[PDB]
């Protein structure tokens, strides 16, 4: 009643019609690695690293938005899929500054994660590497540029959530900037938030700056003051 | 060694033939250091189009 069987490796799961590939691979365990798609943000087809292979189809679809269908068997580590991972790992790698020691997130940047635990590991493709101008927005917010993967992810938080409507991209091909094509400053409530969503270093906290490093620090549980919500 | 005359004689006739390699390694056989500067090879992988990391 209102439920579908779809095996995940051999291993049926009753999930809701209509539910995403990538929620159905969830269920089971299964996290298929991932950038653009968040579970507050709508879907986007940017990041492409949310790819799995389906037996006896031939193309790989996109996890994020493909919605599943009954009986669809999703092998996550079929050759072809890894081979998919590999590539689009080592195109979003092609053009990236080498910041880690500089950069900020160099403990947390998921590139670095998903670059070991799935990307292959080597490189290739010398002459290469394009550069982008840095763009100064707020006095909260420190801008990297060079570092962003384009993935639509700040535009789509900014739109949405934030409301504010002021970003987005200009530019194709190698050549796309994301941000305020006007150079205005971009300051509004939950804005700060934004240097969470960016996945790589291309946003970061201009106050907390470069003082700490993410394995060095030590979490822990909190409330908030200043404001009612608790 | 250094110039030695009867006793290594001595030498010679306690503990028998010596004179090969004088315990003390002082002759030569240093290798200067480095003459060509090293130049390392690289295994397999490090090629393009043959592999991915899948397999290997
Ligand atoms: S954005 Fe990520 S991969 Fe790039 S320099 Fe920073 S930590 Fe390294
Ligand atoms: S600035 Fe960050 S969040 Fe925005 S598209 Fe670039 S990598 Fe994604
Ligand atoms: S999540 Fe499917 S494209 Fe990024």
């Amino acid at each position: 009643s209102n439920l579908i069987e779809v095996f995940v490796d051999g291993q049926s799961v009753m999930v809701e019609p209509g539910t995403t590939v990538l929620q159905a691979c969830e269920k089971v365990g299964m996290q298929i690695p991932r950038f653009c798609y968040h579970e507050r943000l709508s879907v986007a087809g940017n990041c492409r690293m949310c790819l799995v292979e389906i037996e006896k189809a031939p193309k790989v679809v996109a996890a994020c938005a493909m919605p599943v269908m009954k009986g669809w068997n999703i092998l996550t580590n079929s050759e072809k899929t890894k081979k998919a991972r590999e590539g689009v790992m080592e195109f979003l790698l092609a053009n990236h500054p080498l910041d880690c020691p500089i950069c900020d997130q160099g403990g947390e940047c998921d590139l670095q994660d998903q670059s070991m635990m799935f990307g292959s590991d080597r490189s290739r493709f010398l002459e290469g590497k394009r550069a982008v101008e840095d763009k100064n927005i707020g006095p909260l917010v420190k801008t990297i540029m060079t570092r962003c993967i384009q993935c639509t992810r700040c535009i789509r938080f900014a739109s949405e959530i934030a409301g504010v409507d002021d970003l987005g991209t200009t530019g194709r091909g190698n050549d796309m900037q994301v941000g305020t094509y006007i150079e205005k400053m971009f300051m509004s409530e939950l804005s700060g938030n934004i240097i969470d969503i960016c996945p790589v270093g291309a946003l970061t906290s201009k106050p907390y700056a470069f003082t700490a490093r993410p394995w060095e620090t030590r979490k822990t549980e909190s409330i908030d003051v200043m404001d009612a919500v608790g | 060694a250094s110039a030695t005359r009867l006793i290594q004689g001595l030498r010679n006739w306690a503990s028998g033939r010596d004179l090969q390699a004088k315990l003390q390694l002082r002759y030569q056989e240093i290798s200067k250091r480095t003459q060509p500067p090293p130049k390392l090879p690289v295994g397999p992988s490090h090629r393009l189009s043959n592999n991915y990391y899948c397999a290997r």
